DNA sequence: CAGGATGTATATATCTGAGACGTCCCTGGAGACTAGGGAGTAATCCCCTTGGCGGTTAAAACGCGGGGGACAGCGCGTACGTGCGTTTAAGCGGTGCTAGAGCTGTCTACGACCAATTGAGCGGCCTGGTCACGTGA
DNA sequence: TCACGTGACCAGGCCGCTCAATTGGTCGTAGACAGCTCTAGCACCGCTTAAACGCACGTACGCGCTGTCCCCCGCGTTTTAACCGCCAAGGGGATTACTCCCTAGTCTCCAGGGACGTCTCAGATATATACATCCTG
């Protein structure tokens, strides 16, 4: 059983045009994607903590990670829907 | 009854499998609670801008679906995209114009 | 055999309509998915254009008569 | 002279398929890798990604030789423009 | 088990793929460099896409093997797999 | 059995978009040709409107910068 | 600011890299270029060190951000 | 007495060839750098290391750019560096 | 007796086996990596030294400073192309000069 | 407490060559070069073992990584290296 | 093409920090024992790789003439180089001072583990929604 | 000519199940926060002087224009082999199962390597001269 992100780009996709498709080999494209940036962004996570001598990746590294993986505008986005999806999970 | 994590942070992208794939990928000995939220939240961002522009790419057509071509456009038009993905080749997305 | 000229016929008819109903959906590009909605927005289209031509003439009358 | 060029130019540049004949390419590509392992057996999928990242490759390649052609005032490109062009990349 | 594979990429070929990257005129010259240039890059990338094939105990090289061997190289290909 | 649903939806859309394109005719009585010259009939018109109203819009628009 | 780092400097770099004689339009390019490259360098060290709970620049934190870039170097304790 | 043009070119790149001092000066480099840094945190406290490192990193990077654009020249016939030289060899590297 | 001297090295292979377990790369490391590793390790470095001692004699020196090690680098074709990408304080660069810009 | 592999580059040094010496920073960058070949070859073999879906980085592990990183004499000559000392280490 | 002018390469005391060596030590690697979890080998099996045969057809290959664009040459007019004088800042060594780097230690909160329960999501069968075509009067 | 029965292509619904996610509790440790030492980063200063700034004069080359001609591009014709489908066999990867041996974890102990001190000599500064290279007439 092979493990995808296929349903959420459906997901995702149809929430801001639901009348619009995605052919297989676009979500081929679409799934690499999503695994390069999280491979990418969990390298640098991990050596946000070796160098600091730290034992845990922590919502701190994400978001340095981040900072350091996406350019500007994209990256302010990223941190700011990280920071409310923590904010709204912990929250209760 | 239960609550998915994902449906309490309010995301589409599952906080599960992604935290799973942070401890089991060789990280770090110790992963955070919020180190899945903060990662899924951005991956789904990122994930809904890339289709967004090639829905708008493919607008520009008169295609119903989203093809490789359209994926490629919307990567290559916008400098954000483009600067991150640099070096990665689509299949099938040639060049533009 | 001829049959084969009745198609090529049907497929030129096929091909101007589809041209036409393009030109239609860049023209009104608020839908293009299934014929109906593009009908449907025309439809539309030629609603608003011959009220908003009535109430200009209209207006036109007025102003003219006031001034 | 050269006025077709550009309609071959802009319809290649416009479509998003292949360029390369497929055959050759696979045959060429079995030769090389017999150098390294012989009786060796190719997914086809891996024989397309070849494919691929090859044609990106030489586009690539092709669009930095000419801006060097265009820097030199010329514009036909030549194996010196090929030539900087690599050696520039690192290559 | 063959030779003379190098000129299978013929001149039209290499003139549509030079088009595509916008040029307008080739000299003659051209053709041999741009094949021994894919000839380097094809054998650069198959060396580490067998190494990947053998470590594995594998007699056929898997697309996965192409897509990291790229990956390697530092260019990452997005639609065949990963 | 399962052909007849399919044939009755197929026949329902297209018999739809034929009296759509009817009730167009009714709103667009100046060709009365086919089904495919209708269409071209549609497109050219709706482009001539298009074309009128804004040449009026322009028109008097002068006409109101002048007084 | 920038215009420290005079004509001079650039003609000891490029003859260092072997020109014979410089365009005399090369200076404010060869700033302008330098300037980005030290923005891109010194953007990952600020980052790294604001990461660190820190307030000073380390050399590490550079060596870091240079190896992010891909160019290592070496030297400097990394 | 007067050399010929060329003739203290060619020396200098003999010279800074050989040698391997750093080429631009401290102080005025140090000043660019907090100037720099300033935009992005402020108040902040530079090793001397750090400085060290950031101004090698520079000039090898400006010493190979350098390299590329003379190659470039050469390429158009030239002897001289001109900044469409600098802005080929900055395309083509990918910046 | 230690390790190194039992597979006949003088690197420190119990250092590199716990630096290759606490250093995040898998959940288990193998008693031989370590000792292949710190082989090849050793060999690299061995290479090196002996060009930069190389390079140093040719320049009468006693003592191996950064030049020598970028010329040792540099010269190689191949110690080169595995540190192509690296950046050597102090090393300066290679000779270079054009022979378009030769005189006459 | 600094760990440093100055003391094995030294004596590596001397097993050659009687008299030559290294300065302080001749001393960190061949360090540091060691440190990053480390780095290199570890986290290729880490890719690997993951590849394959194994949790164990072994001997072959490196072998695989050492020919994927060093270029082609070095790679033979280097693999040639651990294998002589892999079976002086097993026999004994 | 010889001769002068500047320059780079060769051969000597003084000194001086910085490599190099001896010592204290302390902590991390080596020896021993353990339990189970991954590696490893064997047997299955089903996909998908290779191989072959024909026809059709697209594409490639070859030839030919006519530009037009590479390449070479001559004239020139300024932009860059070289050089001398003035001056501006860098560099260096010293003195003070305090922010903040680095380390220690309780001491809580949080993350790993296990057991348990269960819902998300993959896969497959199936129903409607869509365009497009071949058919008959 | 007008108008229409039917099938590729696809989205979505729904259920089976099944395999990882969520929940709850226990136990240990890491890192948070408080606190202390004291390194070095920063501020200022004076003095020596090496590099920088500016301006002057000249000629070398970047550039423009103008010619020659060669070789590339477009197009017509022959041919060749790619490609599509379609059928065969089989071998090689994916998978299941079981055995067992290799490695992670814990305990004890002590010498291998790090930190700190002191010391002389290899390199730096300075000076002297020997041959080389360049530019002029």
């Amino acid at each position: 059983r092979k493990e995808t992100y296929s349903s959420y780009i459906y997901k995702v996709l149809k929430q801001t045009h639901p009348d619009t498709g995605i052919s297989q080999k676009s979500m081929s494209i679409l799934n690499s994607f999503v695994n390069d940036i999280f491979e990418r962004i969990a390298t640098e996570a991990s050596k946000l903590a070796a160098y600091n001598k730290k034992s845990t990746i922590s919502a701190r590294e994400i978001q340095t990670a981040v900072r350091l993986i996406l350019p500007g505008e994209l990256a302010k986005h990223a941190v700011s829907e990280g920071t409310r999806a923590v904010t709204k999970y912990s929250s209760s | 009854a239960s609550q998915s994590r994902s449906a309490k942070a309010g995301l589409t992208f599952p906080v599960g499998r992604v935290h799973r794939l942070l401890r089991r990928g060789n990280y770090a000995q110790r992963i955070g609670s919020g180190a899945p939220v903060y990662l899924t939240a951005v991956l789904e961002y990122l994930a809904a801008e890339i289709l967004e522009l090639a829905g708008n790419a493919a607008r520009d057509n008169k295609k119903t679906r989203i093809i490789p071509r359209h994926l490629q456009l919307a990567i290559r038009n916008d400098d954000e995209l483009n600067k991150l993905l640099g070096n990665v080749t689509i299949a099938q997305g040639g060049v533009l114009p | 055999q001829r049959k084969d000229s009745h198609k090529e016929v049907e497929r030129r008819r096929r091909e101007n309509i589809n041209t036409a109903i393009n030109v239609l959906s860049d023209l009104l590009p608020v839908r293009e998915s299934s014929k109906a909605a593009i009908l449907a927005c025309a439809a539309e289209y030629i609603q608003k254009l011959k009220e908003t031509d009535e109430a200009n003439i209209e207006k036109w009358t007025l102003q003219k008569l006031l001034s | 002279p050269g006025t077709v060029a550009l309609r071959e130019i802009r319809r290649y540049q416009k479509s998003t398929e292949l360029l390369i004949r497929k055959l050759p390419f696979q045959r060429l590509v079995r030769e090389i890798a017999q150098d390294f392992k012989t009786d060796l057996r190719f997914q086809s999928s891996a024989v397309m990604a070849l494919q691929e990242a090859s044609e990106a490759y030489l586009v690539a390649l092709f669009e930095d030789t000419n801006l060097c052609a265009i820097h030199a005032k010329r514009v036909t490109i030549m194996p010196k423009d090929i030539q900087l062009a690599r050696r520039i990349r690192g290559e | 088990v063959l030779r003379d594979n190098i000129q299978g990429i013929t001149k039209p070929a290499i003139r549509r793929l030079a088009r595509r990257g916008g040029v307008k005129r080739i000299s003659g010259l051209i053709y041999e460099e741009t094949r021994g240039v894919l000839k380097v890059f094809l054998e650069n990338v198959i060396r580490d896409a067998v190494t990947y094939t053998e470590h594995a105990k594998r007699k056929t090289v898997t697309a996965m093997d192409v897509v990291y061997a790229l990956k390697r190289q530092g260019r990452t290909l997005y639609g065949f797999g990963g």
